[PDB]
RNA sequence: CACGGGAAACAGCAGUGAUAAAAAUUAAGCCAUGAACGAAAGUUUGACUAAGUUAUAUUAAUUAGAGUUGGUAAAUCUCGUGCCAGCCACCGCGGUCAUACGAUUAACCCAAAUUAAUAGAUCCACGGCGUAAAGAGUGUUUAAGAAAAAAAAUCACAAUAGAGUUAAAUUAUAACUAAGCUGUAAAAAGCCCUAGUUAAAAUAAAAUAACCCACGAAAGUGACUCUAAUAAUCCUGACACACGAUAGCUAGGACCCAAACUGGGAUUAGAUACCCCACUAUGCCUAGCCCUAAACCCAAAUAGUUACAUAACAAAACUAUUCGCCAGAGUACUACUCGCAACUGCCUAAAACUCAAAGGACUUGGCGGUGCUUCACAUCCACCUAGAGGAGCCUGUUCUAUAAUCGAUAAACCCCGAUAGACCUUACCAACCCUUGCCAAUUCAGCCUAUAUACCGCCAUCUUCAGCAAACCCUAAAAAGGAACAAUAGUAAGCACAAUCAUAGCACAUAAAAACGUUAGGUCAAGGUGUAGCUUAUGGGUUGGAAAGAAAUGGGCUACAUUUUCUACAUAAGAAUAUCCACCACACGAAAGUUUUUAUGAAACUAAAAACCAAAGGAGGAUUUAGCAGUAAAUCAAGAA
């Protein structure tokens, strides 16, 4: 009966958790790896604007904070 | 399928071709009490040919037995005529 | 976009390299039309006109071929092959008798085409969302919409948030008292700074009432008291806003008891588990996060109706207004994205690939270390008797050995086909020989050669079990079911059981009987056969030769002795009696061997009898067989071949 659907899920979940334990630190890399792409693409997004709006420098008092890498 | 060997053979019928007064031949002719007689070689070749053609006839008659009217498709019995229902107990007939 | 730059342009007509599953003439004319110029005749026009090439499509006839033939779906015979070679669009076909393969033979249907492939046209949902894919964990509002009348009454009292309080129990820690106390199916470990009693704060958790069904939007909420307090003159509404069980995370407190983890102890093949014992994160408070549930009543909100109406099952069927959600199954509470006080997280959520299914509900079976009742009568347990497993021997399997049968081989084989092998039987091996080679006739005989999963015969087995089965009849449909006796849809001849027969009168007992099916149970070696094979041989004869034991085991026989052994004898007798001791060995036990006879027989290898010899055995491990009365046990005699 419908348990037979749940069994599949139950297994697929278990078999996933196990995986994410072994793979943990590999995972941890690739997460942060993409956060450093994010923050960069983000930056370029704004850089694009100065250069598109004709300004040479980034406007006064702009440090362009890091949102994605926010921790603690 | 079952073939019968009771078909085609008369009494006294034989390959050595004897005509027995009570079986192969009626008991009497214009003259009474025919004796025990033997046919020719060729008369026998003919009667044997007759039995052979009999068997051939029966085999053809067994093979010709495939004919049908189709109901919907082929081996689907849908729409096949079953034939008028059975007369009831009261003599009622359809 | 073309100033400028690459660079030197057929996406005009013909043609050509390269590329691609993709192939028209380097063709003639301005004669018609159209165009450009001309005042005009007219000139030019690879536009166009007429051809040329091509089954690309229709038409006409002169042209006959392709595909199919298990089913959907028109249409098949014989071979070959034997899960191989191969085929199919879907279901599928091939494992020795293939209408599915390859090839014939007939047919079918299309037809100058026919099939295959790939793209289309066509194809979801104005259908759904309890169990099938789908009502979000909860509320309010925005945007957007929908609108006759009635539509705020009260807790039968346990929303929430504060602040204060404690009855039962438990624990520290003392006073006594006894050595144990704890703990399981049974124990062990564990603790004796233990246990019972008498005292007693904190912390934690809230018997009964509750057979109540209230309060909150949901989560949730039921010890006591007081404070604050439960939105909207009440329609729907989000990705916005505010909440959201447990567990978890951060910091600080708390710690009676519980308890993942872990360490002991058992259990177990193992036991990282279930059982036992400790002890920890953690449940508790204050503050901050996390935002998940079988967050399920799997049933959206608000007004209605009980009309119409039974897929199934479950909580009976539906309008109207809305929003939310669902387009096969996996893959996938997944990969990538987006956002989040999360950084083994949450949310949103695909495709490649694979399959022809995946699902829901039901129906009879069978099964169940589910529950309940009732039994077992040689029968499971408890019980009684006598044996098997140990010893010798007999005899059957199984293995080794042999040139040298076959068959049976869980219950349902194993002193089995055999109520029976020295030659014969005989099917076996070894050599030799014979080819219409039993018969009335036959390009015919003969085959203990392969199929017991082609079979008839005879049987085993459930089984001393009560059911099987035609003919009907009923069920808001039927896969199937079909009884209640103060009776509710069943009737029915048949075959089973029962009844009668037999065991020389009864009775009981035994014998017999015991269907339908089940086990593709047994047997092509009783005989007979379907299909296949053999034919100067898988046929038929003569002569010899087989059946040895390292063992392992099934069943028997005889013992192991005093309820015995011997002789007499029929059932009151006399003697012997395992230790003396040097017996001049004897007590039981020789069925075994060595010798001699005799029975049979052409042939002793076979049976019996005497003489000798006297061995293992001193009542048998786990485990097992049988018997409910004239039975078990013991004793004796006969027959079949
Ligand atoms: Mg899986
Ligand atoms: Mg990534
Ligand atoms: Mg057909
Ligand atoms: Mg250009
Ligand atoms: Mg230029
Ligand atoms: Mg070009
Ligand atoms: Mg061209
Ligand atoms: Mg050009
Ligand atoms: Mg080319
Ligand atoms: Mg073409
Ligand atoms: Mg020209
Ligand atoms: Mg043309
Ligand atoms: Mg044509
Ligand atoms: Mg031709
Ligand atoms: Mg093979
Ligand atoms: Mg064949
Ligand atoms: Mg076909
Ligand atoms: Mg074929
Ligand atoms: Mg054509
Ligand atoms: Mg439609
Ligand atoms: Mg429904
Ligand atoms: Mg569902
Ligand atoms: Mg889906
Ligand atoms: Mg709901
Ligand atoms: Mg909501
Ligand atoms: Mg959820
Ligand atoms: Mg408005
Ligand atoms: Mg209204
Ligand atoms: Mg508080
Ligand atoms: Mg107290
Ligand atoms: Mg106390
Ligand atoms: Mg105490
Ligand atoms: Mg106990
Ligand atoms: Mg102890
Ligand atoms: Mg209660
Ligand atoms: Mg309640
Ligand atoms: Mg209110
Ligand atoms: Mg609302
Ligand atoms: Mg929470
Ligand atoms: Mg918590
Ligand atoms: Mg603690
Ligand atoms: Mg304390
Ligand atoms: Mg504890
Ligand atoms: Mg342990
Ligand atoms: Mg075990
Ligand atoms: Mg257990
Ligand atoms: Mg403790
Ligand atoms: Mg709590
Ligand atoms: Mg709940
Ligand atoms: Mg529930
Ligand atoms: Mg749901
Ligand atoms: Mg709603
Ligand atoms: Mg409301
Ligand atoms: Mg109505
Ligand atoms: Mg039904
Ligand atoms: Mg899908
Ligand atoms: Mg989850
Ligand atoms: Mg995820
Ligand atoms: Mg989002
Ligand atoms: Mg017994
Ligand atoms: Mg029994
Ligand atoms: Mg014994
Ligand atoms: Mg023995
Ligand atoms: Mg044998
Ligand atoms: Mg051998
Ligand atoms: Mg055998
Ligand atoms: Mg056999
Ligand atoms: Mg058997
Ligand atoms: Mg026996
Ligand atoms: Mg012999
Ligand atoms: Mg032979
Ligand atoms: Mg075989
Ligand atoms: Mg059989
Ligand atoms: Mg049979
Ligand atoms: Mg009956
Ligand atoms: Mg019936
Ligand atoms: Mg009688
Ligand atoms: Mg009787
Ligand atoms: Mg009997
Ligand atoms: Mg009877
Ligand atoms: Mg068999
Ligand atoms: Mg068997
Ligand atoms: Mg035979
Ligand atoms: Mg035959
Ligand atoms: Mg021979
Ligand atoms: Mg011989
Ligand atoms: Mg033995
Ligand atoms: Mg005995
Ligand atoms: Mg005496
Ligand atoms: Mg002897
Ligand atoms: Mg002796
Ligand atoms: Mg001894
Ligand atoms: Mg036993
Ligand atoms: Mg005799």
């Amino acid at each position: 009966k419908n348990i037979l659907k749940i069994r599949r899920r139950k297994m697929n979940h278990h078999k996933y958790r196990k995986l994410v334990k072994r793979t943990r630190f590999l995972r941890r890399k690739v997460r942060e790896g993409r956060l450093r792409q994010k923050q960069v693409k983000f930056e370029r997004d704004l850089k694009r604007i100065w250069q598109k709006a004709g300004l040479k420098e980034a406007p006064a008092g702009w440090q362009t904070p890091k949102i994605y890498l926010k921790n603690q | 399928r079952r073939k019968d060997l009771n078909r085609g053979q008369i009494i006294g019928e034989g390959r050595h071709g004897f005509l027995w007064p009570g079986l192969n031949i009626p008991l009497m002719r214009n003259g009474a009490v025919q004796t025990i007689a033997q046919r020719s070689k060729e008369d026998q070749e003919k009667v044997e040919a007759d039995m052979v053609q009999q068997r051939e006839e029966w085999d053809r008659r067994r093979k010709m037995k495939v004919k049908r009217e189709r109901g919907w498709s082929g081996n689907t019995w849908g729409g096949v005529s079953l034939g008028p229902p059975d007369p009831g107990p009261n003599g009622e007939t359809y």
